[PDB]
This record gives structure tokens, C-alpha cells and sequence, in this order.
């Protein structure tokens, strides 16, 4: 099996 | 683009998280195993598999920065979990923070890996098992950065 | 002399946040 | 604002760009955040927003004005001996609040959006927890040091550094703000 990444969190919380 | 230090991860059996210190994405062995991690090329496998301390570890994977270390020693830890919500923790000794503030189990379910930051944003441990009374999750048990430290 | 101008910024005020998918 | 701090950089002009609003004086770009990436066309440094008032090192902004979108601003204290000069806070900005609690444990921004923790070892100084080369914190001049709640306890100065390496830092405490404002 895999581990896949389904999201992410940034810390900070900067915007894109 | 924006980079996360935390990667919401998934295996067809559950969901958890991943934090990424010194250039590893590290998460529980409970959740990830000895899978491999998912890439554009390919799966990628484990560089550290610490079945003993509930540790595993890849090589950091894409749109990912890397958190940093504790430093300062504070016992005012802060949960991320898997919903960006952030938990005030107060640290209890090695491994083991009381929350501040009780929440249902459900609250935390999900964030193993997640990190366990100190106030300066630096990861102090990285999030293991939530410890509850009857659901109700009123602690948190962790690994300590130093474990992924000594690891690599 | 001339004027110091805003190159940039360094924000406090945000907080952890799942990523948006693009 | 509070805890964990966390802190995020991003770049707003270029070379050109900021020689031009130099000499102009006119910036109608978009303002925000507490801690602003600030330049000149000699160096680059920060300049950070504390109760409305905009505050950098003096040996940075010397006695420049700070390009808006109305034009130049005068700056409205300026204190060659505090180090200090401070120009009403741009529109946009957000300000930190000083520190209420006398935390000894105080916690540097750096230029990058790094926050590192500095024990405080006196009034205008505070030590590396874990040192760093003294590039780190070129740049970094006029930047925060806060105290485990987000609120400003002093502005980056000079840092002591030997062999390269800086180990401790001298800061220009909230103090000397308020002592630079009623004078
Ligand atoms: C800040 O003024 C600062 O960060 N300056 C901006 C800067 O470095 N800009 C350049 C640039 O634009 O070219 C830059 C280089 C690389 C990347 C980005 C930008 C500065 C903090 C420095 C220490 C990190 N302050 C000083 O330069 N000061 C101010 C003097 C009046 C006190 N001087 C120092 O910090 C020097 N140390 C010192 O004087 O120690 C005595 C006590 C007061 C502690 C150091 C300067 C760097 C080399 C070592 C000595
Ligand atoms: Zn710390
Ligand atoms: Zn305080």
C-alpha cells in the first residue's frame, strides 16, 4: 500500500 | 506557491497527519506502517521506520517546508490537528501534555503526526495518541523532536 | 534623501490553515 | 494574537520598482500585516507597526520620509540617541501591542518570517537559546521581539555576535517608545 496526501496545512497560514 | 509543513495524509484504512522537521515527513507508525509515501514518480519508501517509538519517516515530499525544532524548552505547548485548529496544551513531562481546555475525542481524531508546537511555532513533539476519559480527550501523549533527532 | 518604501511584508495575524486546492 | 507565533514573508516590489517609489515618494500598493519589509537605496531592514505608529531603527530610516500613496510622510518622532524614528502606521497595517506580562522569554522575527527565541538577559539585551551566523539577521533591523502572547517587548537593534556567529542581541525595549513619544 501507499500513503497518498490528500491536503496540507500551511502554519502560518498564508494565503496563496 | 505556499508550502505546508503539515501533510494531510490517507491509507484505505484511515486518515492522520504528517509533520515535516529537518527535512523528513514524519508521522505514526500506527497510521502509515511501512507503506510508502505517494509521488509523481512513483511510491517512495520510508528513510526511517521506528516501529519502537511509533515513528516513521520519508523523504520530505513536494509543497512542503520544514518545520523547526524546539530550542527554548517551554511547556506551553499548541496541538495543530487535522482541521487547522490549534489546541493550547500544557506540557506534563517527556511525552505526556494536558489540555487546557477538554475536548471530545472526535475533536482530535485524525491528527496523529500532527505536530506539537511551543510558542514560538517550533515543533516541540510530534502529536502520538490522544489520552481521554470517557471520550472526552483531556491529554495528549507525543514524541519528542529529540526522538526524530537521534532517529536520523 | 529619498523615501523608504514598503518591499515586503511579514504577517503575525494568521494562523494554521489547510492549504485551498488550486 | 496570541500563541503559537507564526509568521509569514511576502516580497511586494522589486529593485526597480522600490528605486522608483523612492524617488517618487508616491506607493499606492496594498498595505498589510504588522512587521513591514523596509528599504532604502542603500540597505534593507523592517520597520514594525506598535499602536498606530509605524517604528524603525534610526540608523536605517535616518531621517528619510516613508513613501505613501499621498506622497512622501514626514516621520513623526525621530531619535538619533533612542535609535528610533516612527511614521504614522500605514493604512492597512495592523499593530502589535506592548508586552504587559514582563516575560523574560521573548522571541525575535527575522526579515525571513523566522521566529527565534531570545532569553532575556537585562533591559536592551537577550541571548540566542541557539545562536546563529550573523547573516540570519542581516536585514532584520527594526524587527519585533515579542513575548510568548505576540505583543512587542522591543525592536531588533544590533546583534553581538563574535567569530560570525551572533550569540545574543541588543534591542531597543518598548520603554524608550513611549520615552521617544512624550519627547
Ligand atoms: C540592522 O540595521 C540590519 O539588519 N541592517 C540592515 C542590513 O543588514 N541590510 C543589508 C543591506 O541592505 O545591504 C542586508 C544584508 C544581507 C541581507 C539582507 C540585508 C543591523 C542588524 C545586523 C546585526 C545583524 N544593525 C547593525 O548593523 N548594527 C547597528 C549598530 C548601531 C548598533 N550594527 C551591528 O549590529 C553590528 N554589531 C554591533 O555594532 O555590535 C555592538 C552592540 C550594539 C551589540 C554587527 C553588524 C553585522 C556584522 C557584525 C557586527
Ligand atoms: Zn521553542
Ligand atoms: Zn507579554
Amino acid at each position: 500500500g501507499s500513503v497518498v496526501i490528500v491536503g496540507r496545512i500551511v502554519l502560518s497560514g498564508k494565503p496563496a | 506557491q505556499v508550502e505546508g509543513e503539515v501533510q494531510i495524509v490517507s491509507t484505505a484504512t484511515q486518515t492522520f497527519l504528517a509533520t515535516c522537521i529537518n527535512g523528513v515527513c514524519w508521522t505514526v507508525y500506527h497510521g502509515a506502517g511501512t507503506r510508502t509515501i505517494a509521488s509523481p514518480k512513483g511510491p517512495v519508501i520510508q528513510m526511517y521506520t521506528n516501529v519502537d517509538q511509533d515513528l516513521v519517516g520519508w523523504p520530505a515530499p513536494q509543497g512542503s517546508r520544514s518545520l523547526t525544532p524546539c530550542t527554548c524548552g517551554s511547556s506551553d505547548l499548541y496541538l495543530v490537528t487535522r482541521h487547522a485548529d490549534v489546541i493550547p496544551v500544557r506540557r506534563r513531562g517527556d511525552s505526556r501534555g494536558s489540555l487546557l481546555s477538554p475536548r471530545p475525542i472526535s475533536y482530535l481524531k485524525g491528527s496523529s503526526g500532527g505536530p506539537l508546537l511551543c510558542p514560538a511555532g517550533h515543533a516541540v513533539g510530534l502529536f502520538r495518541a490522544a489520552v481521554c476519559t470517557r471520550g472526552v480527550a483531556k491529554a495528549v501523549d507525543f514524541i519528542p523532536v529529540e526522538n526524530l533527532e537521534t532517529t536520523m
